[PDB]
RNA sequence: GCAGUCAAGCGUUCAUAGCGACAUUGCUUUUUGAUUCUUCGAUGUCGGCUCUUCCUAUCAUACCGAAGCAGAAUUCGGUAAGCGUUGGAUUGUUCACCCACUAAUAGGGAACGUGAGCUGGGUUUAGACCGUCGUGAGACAGGUUAGUUUUACCCUACUGAUGAAUGUUACCGCAAUAGUAAUUGAACUUAGUACGAGAGGAACAGUUCAUUCGGAUAAUUGGUUUUUGCGGCUGUCUGAUCAGGCAUUGCCGCGAAGCUACCAUCCGCUGGAUUAUGGCUGAACGCCUCUAAGUCAGAAUCCAUGCUAGAACGCGGUGAUUUC
RNA sequence: GUGAACAGCCUCUAGUUGAUAGAAUAAUGUAGAUAAGGGAAGUCGGCAAAAUAGAUCCGUAACUUCGGGAUAAGGAUUGGC
């Protein structure tokens, strides 16, 4: 007939299927275009998701009623101790789109990749990369020969980067390994750049600053089997119905005699790739600065972990980057932080923060106190104590 | 919202759906307002447009002189209740629906208004504004 | 930005956090949380609830430092 | 430029009946009271002016 | 039902801005008839709920050409279905008809979409009242009230989920193909300006917000409570006390964690090619013409960018590869 | 025992402890509950659900066959010692 009242689908076709991701560590797509005239570095990196809290800042939109006012507002925190480089991967442009041809790693690799190539660790005889390891006995050759080839040829150069799980409140050990493209002028001072940085160390202060835009790239929250009604955020049928009611009262007419692609159904939910643009760095943290969750204006010295510590993550004794606002993913997943894809001028983009209070109260309840300081200070000598 | 409303207004929680009353705080004549409409709110199938503070809605008047009774008239609404958020970060609430009679233009019918107000609709209907005792 | 306190229960009140009641006068009443909130909607009388400041004040506990002396005075002589 | 009043404890304004023989009201008139707003007794960044005297000279 | 051709007329004058008689040529298949091909060893009526997708004869939104276009408003026409198209009162209704919001509240199809999806108000069995007709039993395309809504575990489709074999195993990647997404409004300002005798009265650039939609997220606030976590209460049972049992989780206030809400917060990209249309140069046709050759500018379109899958018979780089 | 009580709930005497079992706790169910602000806007229709409730005291309309309507309506109160 024809619907009776017109209302849009439920739900967004462009993130079909809704299925499970392939891997914990979404992929990364896209990297910004290169710019060739620039230093040499990163354009991601790698961290993880530890909790979210509260910031006070005096915003500045001439025009805005809260211009020059206090506003409050919810940022996440990704712990971010220096990733690692190991390796450069080298692709060149065919008529069949972009082709590894080699990747040169580094003589020394660390337990935490190695333990990557691994399905158990405890029982292996850790054998990997022992033989790569020899190529450089020999004056360096072969591994010249390599590198040498990257430059001659190769359109673009990634690095090999790992994090350092073990400077992480986590269990697990197994760190996470991934390439990141470098923008950085030409192609051989690219490799050189690579080559140079093995074993050597990579800080999040060389990639990201102060109120840059960035993009976080993860795998989503998962929930399991779902009905059609959250899934999809159908309406419930009515109380009256037989035979259940959170579901689709038509899953299709008559002709084309086949339930369609474009209708809602049951199925998984959650635990999907996903790549978040926009989110402002309102603060790029050091681990080794006892008042990181101080401010300018608050001065009192206590770092960004709350009282308790970040509920189900730990403590974060590493830099990190305060992301406004939340980020696709959960507590303790490897996330990628990505520099913009183009230049926002947004103005809301541009602004540039000052934090004036950062929150640091549990989190683990209703906290009423930032430091042990603090409580000591309003509630007294208790029972236990002096 | 609309005509005679000099501001913007960021977006605060709705706390009114038609068939709400609320009380009229005037001294108008008028005992309550109950929303028809809201302006400015727009359209999905099966929901009910819903007011919130300095709302300009469209109500009949319940209970009150007859004179008012019987008919549709423009209101703004001025005290809430549904708790809701500013960007100061506080969720805030008032103990009482209410709201008061007014012009399309939007000028009170009335010359005072009981209770207190709050500042969200100060800001947007001056002549509330000035009929106004305590703000927030 | 300041820290208001608990109308109900003397606790500070850190920005964003809690509810804020206009009642009926103006009268603003401000809670750090749901407990202090429905105490409070229950017409439960804040002296009368051990853990509140109010209480504690009212029955003299654990002040000790405060009713001890001081040192705070001059000799001029000009 | 509401005053402060030793007492009140506060770092708000409040409404306090006032009477004879005290700070921040001058009675007009034999007996008279008046209901008037004072501030609080607390300091806070509300002050236009603080009100201090010296008891030890510095340095 | 929709759309043309002729052009007598209408339109102050003026056929064709906008219309259009007498005639006349068509198109459509959500009208209704006409037919009786299929189905009477059965293809479950009407409406509404829900939900998808499609058509365009386009109501809104983008860009345009016309005007009996000064401005504002409106009317006519193109490219256009990308994106929207609502909340109520009465009625079983579809329809109708008012109220009200709105950018707009377009029209249709999909077995007059959609009952092992719901509902069961109407229609259409058996009870029953009335009116009309009948001697009567009974009838009525008249009114009224009450009247059981069955089955999926199969196949396919669809949603998600594993997985043998292409030496083994592991890590990092490519990208064919497929999907794809954002939408609309207001205020400030421009500006009481352009236009106008006046009454009136815009727009581009800039700023702040908002609507509808989408993807997440849980600092905060709120909801949930078998944290049976802490406290309280009734009845009884354990001789009292302590401390407990039982009352399908006995009851109450608070209640962390988790889940979760436009009831909460955050985020939703920018290049090219084009349509209509306005143009350049320019012959045909010594004049003239945006067009024939060649060519510029151009839209909510399109193709990319970007975003989601990743071919389980598409692929690359790399690690280690067993001997009693 | 509680209580108006052969009600409900708890207990003594007697009698049972029979009803496939284990591990998890997805969707959708069945049965049991709760929800901020609004309050029937849902729907043929308030269907379902919620609200009310004992007892003592106060107070109680139209209309009526004078018998009622009437627990009309509407209020207060209630433990322990
Ligand atoms: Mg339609
Ligand atoms: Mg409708
Ligand atoms: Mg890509
Ligand atoms: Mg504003
Ligand atoms: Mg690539
Ligand atoms: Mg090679
Ligand atoms: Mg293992
Ligand atoms: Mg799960
Ligand atoms: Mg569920
Ligand atoms: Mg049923
Ligand atoms: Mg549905
Ligand atoms: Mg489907
Ligand atoms: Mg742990
Ligand atoms: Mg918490
Ligand atoms: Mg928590
Ligand atoms: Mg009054
Ligand atoms: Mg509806
Ligand atoms: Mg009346
Ligand atoms: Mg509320
Ligand atoms: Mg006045
Ligand atoms: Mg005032
Ligand atoms: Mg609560
Ligand atoms: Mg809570
Ligand atoms: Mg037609
Ligand atoms: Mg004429
Ligand atoms: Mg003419
Ligand atoms: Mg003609
Ligand atoms: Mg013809
Ligand atoms: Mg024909
Ligand atoms: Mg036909
Ligand atoms: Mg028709
Ligand atoms: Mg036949
Ligand atoms: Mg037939
Ligand atoms: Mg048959
Ligand atoms: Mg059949
Ligand atoms: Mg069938
Ligand atoms: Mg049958
Ligand atoms: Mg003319
Ligand atoms: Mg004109
Ligand atoms: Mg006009
Ligand atoms: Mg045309
Ligand atoms: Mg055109
Ligand atoms: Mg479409
Ligand atoms: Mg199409
Ligand atoms: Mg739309
Ligand atoms: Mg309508
Ligand atoms: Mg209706
Ligand atoms: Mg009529
Ligand atoms: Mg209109
Ligand atoms: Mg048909
Ligand atoms: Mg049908
Ligand atoms: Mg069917
Ligand atoms: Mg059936
Ligand atoms: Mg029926
Ligand atoms: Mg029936
Ligand atoms: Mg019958
Ligand atoms: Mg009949
Ligand atoms: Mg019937
Ligand atoms: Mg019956
Ligand atoms: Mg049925
Ligand atoms: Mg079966
Ligand atoms: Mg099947
Ligand atoms: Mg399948
Ligand atoms: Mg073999
Ligand atoms: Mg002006
Ligand atoms: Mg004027
Ligand atoms: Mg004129
Ligand atoms: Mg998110
Ligand atoms: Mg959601
Ligand atoms: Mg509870
Ligand atoms: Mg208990
Ligand atoms: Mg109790
Ligand atoms: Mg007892
Ligand atoms: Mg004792
Ligand atoms: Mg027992
Ligand atoms: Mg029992
Ligand atoms: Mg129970
Ligand atoms: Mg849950
Ligand atoms: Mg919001
Ligand atoms: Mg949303
Ligand atoms: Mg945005
Ligand atoms: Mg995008
Ligand atoms: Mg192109
Ligand atoms: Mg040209
Ligand atoms: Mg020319
Ligand atoms: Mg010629
Ligand atoms: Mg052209
Ligand atoms: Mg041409
Ligand atoms: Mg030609
Ligand atoms: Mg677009
Ligand atoms: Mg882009
Ligand atoms: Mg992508
Ligand atoms: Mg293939
Ligand atoms: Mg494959
Ligand atoms: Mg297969
Ligand atoms: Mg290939
Ligand atoms: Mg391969
Ligand atoms: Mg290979
Ligand atoms: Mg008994
Ligand atoms: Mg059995
Ligand atoms: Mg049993
Ligand atoms: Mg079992
Ligand atoms: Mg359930
Ligand atoms: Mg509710
Ligand atoms: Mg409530
Ligand atoms: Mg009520
Ligand atoms: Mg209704
Ligand atoms: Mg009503
Ligand atoms: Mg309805
Ligand atoms: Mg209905
Ligand atoms: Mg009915
Ligand atoms: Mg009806
Ligand atoms: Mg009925
Ligand atoms: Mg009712
Ligand atoms: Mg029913
Ligand atoms: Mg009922
Ligand atoms: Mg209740
Ligand atoms: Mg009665
Ligand atoms: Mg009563
Ligand atoms: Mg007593």
């Amino acid at each position: 007939s024809h619907r009776k009242y017109e209302a849009p689908r439920h739900g967004h076709l462009g993130f079909l299927p809704r299925k499970r991701a392939a891997s914990i560590r979404a992929r990364v797509k896209a990297f910004p275009k290169d710019d060739r005239s620039k230093p040499v570095a990163l354009t991601s990196f790698l961290g993880y998701k530890a909790g979210m809290t509260t910031i006070v800042r005096d915003l500045d939109r001439p025009g805005s009623k809260f211009h020059k006012r206090e506003v409050v507002e919810a940022v996440t925190v990704v712990d971010t101790p220096p990733v690692v480089v190991v390796g450069v991967v080298g692709y060149v442009e065919t008529p069949r789109g972009l082709r590894s041809l080699t990747t040169v790693w580094a003589e020394h690799l660390s337990d935490e990749v190695k333990r990557r190539f691994y399905k158990n660790w405890y029982k292996s005889k850790k054998k990997a990369f022992t033989k790569y390891s020899a190529k450089y006995a020999q004056d360096g050759a072969g591994i010249e020969r390599e590198l040498a080839r990257i430059k001659k040829y190769a359109s673009v150069v990634r690095v090999l980067v790992h994090t350092q799980i073990r400077k992480t409140p986590l269990a697990q050990k197994k760190a996470h390994l991934a390439e990141i493209q470098l923008n950085g002028g030409s192609i051989s001072e690219k490799v050189d750049w690579a080559r140079e940085h093995f074993e050597k160390t990579v800080a999040v202060d060389s990639v990201f600053e102060q109120n840059e835009m960035i993009d976080a790239i993860a795998v989503t929250k998962g929930h399991g089997f779902e009905g059609v009604t959250h899934r999809w955020g159908t309406k419930k049928l009515p109380r009256k119905t037989h035979r259940g009611l959170r579901k689709v009262a038509c899953i299709g007419a008559w002709h084309p005699a086949h339930v369609m692609w474009s209708v809602a159904r049951a199925g998984q939910r959650g635990y999907h790739s996903r790549t978040s643009i926009n989110h402002k760095i309102y603060r790029v943290g050091k681990g080794d600065d006892e008042a990181n969750g101080a401010t300018s204006f608050d001065r009192t010295k206590k770092t960004i972990t709350p009282m308790g510590g970040f509920v189900h993550y730990g403590e974060i004794k590493n830099d990190f980057i305060m992301v406004k606002g939340c980020i696709p993913g959960n507590r303790k997943r490897i996330v990628t932080l990505r520099k913009s894809l183009y230049t926002n001028t947004s103005r809301k983009a541009l602004e540039e923060v000052s934090l004036k209070w950062i929150d640091t109260a549990s989190k683990f309840g209703k906290g009423r106190f930032q430091t042990p300081a603090e409580k000591h200070a309003f509630m007294g000598t208790l029972k236990k104590d002096l | 919202s609309g005509n005679g409303a000099q501001g913007t207004k960021f977006r605060i929680s709705l706390g009114l759906p038609v068939g709400a009353i609320m009380n009229c705080a005037d001294n108008s004549g008028a005992r309550n307002l109950y929303i028809i409409a809201v302006k400015g709110s727009g359209s999905r199938l099966n929901r009910l447009p819903a007011a919130s503070l300095g709302d300009m809605v469209m109500a009949t008047v319940k209970k009150g002189k007859p004179e008012l009774r019987k008919k549709v008239m423009p209101a703004i609404v001025v005290r809430q209740a549904k708790s809701w958020r500013r960007r100061d970060g506080v969720f805030l609430y008032f103990e009482d629906n209410a709201g008061v009679i007014a012009n399309p233009k939007g000028e009170m019918k009335g010359s005072a208004i009981t209770g207190p107000v709050g500042k969200e609709c100060a800001d947007l209907w001056p002549r509330v504004a000035s009929n106004s005792g305590v703000v927030v | 930005m300041k820290v208001e306190i608990d109308s109900f229960s003397g606790a500070k009140i850190y920005p964003g956090r809690g509810t804020l009641f206009v009642r009926g006068d103006s009268k603003i009443f401000r809670f750090q949380n749901s407990k202090s909130a429905s105490l409070f909607k229950q017409r439960k009388n804040p002296r009368r609830i051990a853990w509140t400041v109010l209480f504690r004040k009212h029955h003299k506990k654990g002040i000790t430092e405060e009713v001890a002396k001081k040192r705070s005075r001059k000799t001029v002589k000009a | 430029g509401f005053p402060m009043k030793q007492g009140v404890l506060l770092p708000t304004r409040i409404k306090l009946l006032l009477t004879k023989n005290v700070s921040c009201y001058r009675p007009r008139r034999d007996g008279e009271r008046k209901r008037k707003s004072v501030r609080g007794a607390i300091v806070g960044p509300d002050l236009a002016v603080l009100a201090l005297v010296i008891v030890k000279k510095g340095e």
